[PDB]
């Protein structure tokens, strides 16, 4: 009975990040001593016209990037622990998320470490032009 | 293939929009299009879904620079004999709004001591995961009967994780600098371990230089058995499956062999106490 959501090899690390006191870190860790990146992500097929913006309501990537949907890039989401916000809401989960093409073999990796403006959308780095 | 690992119990039939499916393998057919997915603008999110993510099949293998493995091999246990704690769990099956996995509902343990919780188990939202009870009912087992009134009879995980920390530290403050929990048929003790146990580097007691064993969730600080008192949970445990050593049939059986003196009186401390004796015969002679 149930229906399966993982894939064997994603058991080592979504079982070492569920235990961790400290998800993010044990993931950085983890892939700092040459564990293979979270797979079976849900990667979207899309026209590669869109704004090129970092979180959206509908697939928005450009010719430079990949969509994904946004839950399977949040950590707290793949593990099923606490986020951590204060009011432990996903700000990820219900969105699609737009990540570099050459970022997109590590999509929960990528939205650990990096982060948004909040101007014009874009992620700093990966397209935020703001003065 | 697939894994049983944070399998989807709930009993819905569809599921789910892309943008909420945590995996590819867990977003709904109409979606799906080639080993990719596609948006479909008019086929809306879900806003009200509640659905029960199973906690077995975790697999600790992890090779992390400065995290200690959790696992230990027979002879690095022998050499820590005096932190032996046997441990057991009897679970209930999920039941009514989701069928598939099975919840901690009596631990025992090699002290004598059985805790009984509320059934609780992680549920996904729309929003986050919600640590929530659920609808649970003992295992169709005959010799399951006994378990029947506990089910209204378990405490809060908040309150089960604060005496377990609470009884190991007062059972191994002067015997050890750490716990190694010995278990038969380590799976669901495993899953149990999920509800109250925290990993991580090595640390340190701030109250002391030893070895942290504890760790505090309401003020982020870390301690010892002698310096727990408050603190919700394990830290950094070690602990070995007997079962793996090469023995042919149930717990009971192979303990007999070597011991008269713990009839099965079917509980979780029972089998906890006959699975940390089993251990201390089958390594200390020949
Ligand atoms: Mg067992
Ligand atoms: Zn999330
Ligand atoms: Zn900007
Ligand atoms: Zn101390
Ligand atoms: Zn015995």
């Amino acid at each position: 009975a149930g229906n399966a959501t993982e894939v064997p090899a994603n058991s080592t690390v979504l079982s070492f990040c569920a235990f961790a006191v400290d998800a993010a870190k044990a993931y950085k860790d983890y892939l700092a001593s040459g564990g293979q990146p979270i797979t079976n992500c849900v990667k979207m097929l899309c026209t590669h016209t869109g704004t090129g913006q970092a979180i959206t309501v509908t697939p928005e990537a450009n010719m430079d990037q990949e969509s994904f949907g946004g839950a399977s890039c949040c950590l707290y989401c793949r593990c099923h622990i606490d986020h951590p916000n204060p009011k432990g809401f996903c700000d990820l989960k219900g969105k699609y998320v737009q990540i570099p093409t050459t970022c997109a073999n590590d999509p929960v990796g990528f939205t650990l470490k990096n982060t948004v403006c909040t101007v014009c959308g874009m992620w700093k780095g990966y397209g935020c032009s703001c003065d | 293939n697939v894994t049983g690992l944070f399998k989807d119990c709930s009993k819905v039939i569809t599921g789910l929009h892309p943008t909420q499916a945590p995996t590819h393998l867990s977003v709904d057919t109409k979606f799906k299009t080639e080993g990719l997915c596609v948006d479909i603008p008019g086929i809306p999110k879900d806003m009200t879904y509640r659905r029960l993510i199973s906690m077995m099949g975790f697999k600790m293998n992890y090779q992390v620079n400065g995290y200690p493995n959790m696992f230990i091999t027979r002879e690095e246990a022998i050499r820590h004999v005096r932190a032996w704690i046997g441990f057991d769990v009897e679970g209930c099956h999920a039941t009514r709004e989701a069928v598939g996995t099975n919840l901690p509902l009596q631990l025992g343990f090699s002290t004598g001591v059985n805790l009984v919780a509320v059934p609780t188990g992680y549920v996904d939202t729309p929003n986050n995961t919600d640590f929530s009870r659920v609808s649970a009912k003992p295992p169709p087992g005959d010799q399951f009967k006994h378990l029947i009134p506990l089910m209204y009879k378990g405490l809060p995980w908040n309150v089960v994780r604060i005496k377990i920390v609470q009884m190991l530290s007062d059972t191994l403050k002067n015997l050890s600098d750490r716990v190694v929990f010995v278990l038969w048929a380590h799976g669901f003790e495993l899953t149990s371990m999920k509800y109250f146990v925290k990993i991580g580097p090595e640390r340190t007691c701030c109250l002391c230089d030893r070895r942290a064993t504890c760790f505090s969730t309401a003020s982020d600080t870390y301690a010892c058995w002698h310096h727990s008192i408050g603190f919700d949970y394990v830290y950094n445990p070690f602990m070995i499956d007997v079962q793996q050593w090469g023995f042919t049939g149930n717990l009971q059986s192979n303990h007999d062999l070597y011991c008269q003196v713990h009839g099965n009186a079917h509980v979780a401390s029972c089998d906890a106490i006959m699975t940390r004796c089993l251990a201390v015969h089958e390594c200390f002679v020949k």
